[PDB]
RNA sequence: UUUACUUAUUCAAUGAAGCGGAGCUGGAUCCACGUUCUAGCAUUCAAGGUCCCAUUCGGGGCUGAUCCGGGUU
RNA sequence: GAUGGGGAAGCUCCGUUUCAAAGGCCUGAUUUUAUGCAGGCCACCAUCGAAAGGGAAUCCGGUUAAGAUUCCGGAACCUGG
């Protein structure tokens, strides 16, 4: 049946995050009064960390696990959807229609995407999702 | 040459370091092709352009030549 | 045939043309099977596959390609795919097409 | 009926001996010598014309902001949208199969 | 504090 | 090591750039 | 209303090169200057940009194929007998 | 006389890169089961595995990537 | 049209990247043998040949007996640091 439902992770194929993977936290089939049309509120990665070996000590480490977030607001058309999925309950609360609308609730948002998104990639889980699309 | 519309742009120009020179020129212009008025053109010599600032007021241009920096030097008309 | 089974979803069913539609009953879930024409490229294809992997829905491949998918629907211009939304009175989904 | 000259000792009409007459302010008609226009910087994949990319000579391009000679996406700038698309699905779809390949000879190395 | 930063993470490890 | 992962090269025919070898058998003295 | 009897597209030439030169070369530039169906994007749409080379102007794909028509007899049969012949090896 | 050989001599190519032989190497005398829906991508002594160090930003060895040859093919 | 080579009694000839050991760069307290340079990386050929081909960037006004997009006044631009 449906697909594009919270915690499905997209390719983003428009914009300046073309290429990049997010994960959807809230979709919106009906679209609103702001843009008319199908689209999700969805937060990914900006910038993805570089690979770490056995030999990089821990300062090194620290600095190549970072992450840069964004949060987006993307038409369905220009999103890719595959076939994996991330839990999203961790930043539910924050990425919100209003979130969008305030600036900037933006930097609180994308400080706790950020955050989760570290530690799980810290914890070592979605490998996929936190592996960089090469085209 | 550029044109500079921001008074208090013009005023940091003519106190800026390189700037020694400025010229006053009055011009007899027509508004709407009406009666006579009186234009004045501020022009400040840098280094590497020459700015204008043009004020059709000259009561304000008036002000703005007494409120000009003493150590500039002006060449009127 | 396949052709005849077409004919009737389109004198009695609901279908729709066209890349962007069948995108849309895709993700929406309103589709139920898919036709593909022989001539289509083969990433417009693959894109068509996972997204129908994706929406549990039956894909078939046409033999022929879009003017024979054109006229088999019935039309006067070429169509690279078919999404059928609702064909209750044809046989198409019920048999191994 | 004011006629002009070259004002340079090129005196033929080659592609880089091109004038235009236009009027001084001193009242008299005199040539101008016109350089080559630019051309369009082209797509990497399929040729065409990049959108919002300036139309410079290639030494100007030296001389402006990197915001002239880039958009801000992906191969901003050599490559356009749509072929960027395009290979932003190629990628994720071929690797997706590479997967389902790999498991399916996985699967009949194992039945076999 | 590194300690802790380590023992959240092998924490996260287990219930993730 | 929850960050390290194993990521096996495949230097066959049309695969990856084959990596450095002793070509001493083949050197033009 | 057609203008010419039959000497069609070679009515260019006038009265010159002789009347049997002049129908050999109108069925070759008939045919070379003819349009011809893409089997890719299904459209009718390839012409000859020059001697044995094909481009349809959607979908900017080009072919190889013979100077005045897109497929020859002699390709055709080839690309047969290839299909056969690969046939037999994989079986 | 017939039939062989290579080492003189002759011809050609290359980035003198994978030649010849053997694998208590594996699968079935033959093969690498490392590459064939797709106008993507493939580069930083290679990641991983295993022995050490003196742990500290990391550094070494074997392997990954079988061995041997007195012939660049 | 030299060099490396090869012809020619020889003045010289062929050839233009071959048939050559044809040259640059990175790291290092190299487990120290005590004042001797070790570990690596990338590779192809001189030079001449266009005042109409390619090419960084300047205009206006004035000035001489004869100079002028070059001088003078004003206003710009390029390149390198
Ligand atoms: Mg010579
Ligand atoms: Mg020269
Ligand atoms: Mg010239
Ligand atoms: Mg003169
Ligand atoms: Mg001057
Ligand atoms: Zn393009
Ligand atoms: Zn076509």
């Amino acid at each position: 049946a449906k697909f594009l439902k919270a915690g499905k992770v997209a390719v983003v194929v428009r914009g300046r995050y073309a290429g990049k993977k997010v994960v959807i936290v809230k979709p919106h089939d009906e679209g609103s009064k702001s843009h008319p049309f199908g689209h999700a509120l969805v937060a990914g990665i900006e910038r993805y960390p570089l690979k770490v070996t056995k030999k990089h000590g821990a300062k090194k480490v620290a600095k190549r696990t970072k992450i840069k977030p964004f949060i987006k607001v993307v038409n369905y058309n220009h999103l890719l959807p595959t076939r994996y999925t991330l839990d999203v309950e961790a930043f539910k609360s924050v990425v919100s229609t209003e979130t969008f609308e305030q600036p900037s609730q933006r930097e609180e948002a994308k400080k706790v995407v950020k955050k989760a998104f570290e530690e799980r990639h810290q914890a070592g889980k979605n490998q996929w999702f936190f592996s960089k699309l090469r085209f | 040459a550029r044109e500079i519309t921001d008074i208090k742009q013009f005023l940091e120009l003519t106190r800026r370091a390189d700037v020694k020179t400025a010229t006053v020129k009055i011009n007899k212009k027509l508004n709407k092709a009406g009666k006579p008025f009186r234009q004045t053109k501020f022009k400040v010599r840098g280094s590497s352009s020459l700015y204008t600032l043009v004020i059709n007021d000259a009561g304000k241009a008036k002000k703005l030549i007494q409120s000009l920096p003493p150590t500039l030097k002006v060449n009127r008309l | 045939s396949i052709n005849q089974k077409l004919a009737l979803v389109i004198k009695s069913g609901k279908y729709t043309l066209g890349y962007k539609s069948t995108v849309k009953s895709l993700r929406q879930g309103k589709s139920k099977l898919i036709i593909i024409a022989a001539n289509t490229p083969v990433l417009r294809k693959s894109e068509l596959e996972y997204y129908a992997m994706l929406s549990k829905t039956k894909v078939y491949y046409f033999q022929g390609g879009n003017n024979e998918l054109g006229t088999a629907v019935g039309k006067l211009f070429r169509v690279g795919v078919v999404s059928i939304l609702e064909a209750g009175d044809s046989d198409i989904l019920t048999t191994l097409a | 009926a004011q006629r002009v000259t070259f004002r340079r000792r090129n005196p033929y009409n080659t592609r880089s001996n091109k004038i235009k007459v236009v009027k001084t302010p001193g009242g008299i008609l005199r040539a101008q010598h016109v350089k080559k226009l630019a051309t369009r910087p082209k797509c990497g994949d399929c040729g065409s014309a990049l959108q919002g990319i300036s139309t410079l000579r290639p030494r100007q391009y030296a001389t402006v902001s990197k915001t002239h000679k880039t958009v801000s996406r992906a191969y901003g700038g050599s490559r356009c949208a749509n072929c960027v698309k395009e290979r932003i699905i190629r990628a994720f779809l071929i690797e997706e199969q590479k997967i389902v390949k790999k498991v399916v000879k996985e699967q009949t190395e194992a039945a076999k | 504090a590194l300690e802790k930063y380590k023992e959240r993470i092998r924490h996260l490890m287990e219930t993730l | 090591n929850p960050l390290t992962h194993s990521t096996p090269k495949n230097f066959g025919i049309g695969q990856a750039v084959q990596p450095k070898r002793n070509l001493s058998r083949y050197v033009k003295w | 209303a057609k203008r010419t009897k039959k000497v069609g597209i070679t009515g260019k030439y006038g009265v010159r090169y002789g009347s049997s030169l002049r129908r050999q070369v109108k069925k070759l530039e008939i045919q070379q200057h003819a349009r011809y169906d893409c089997s890719f994007c299904g459209k009718k749409t390839v012409k000859r940009g020059a001697a044995g080379i094909w481009t349809c102007s959607c979908c900017k794909k080009t072919v190889a194929g013979g100077a005045y028509t897109v497929s020859t007899a002699a390709a055709a049969t080839v690309r047969s007998t290839i299909r056969r012949l690969r046939e037999m090896v994989e079986a």
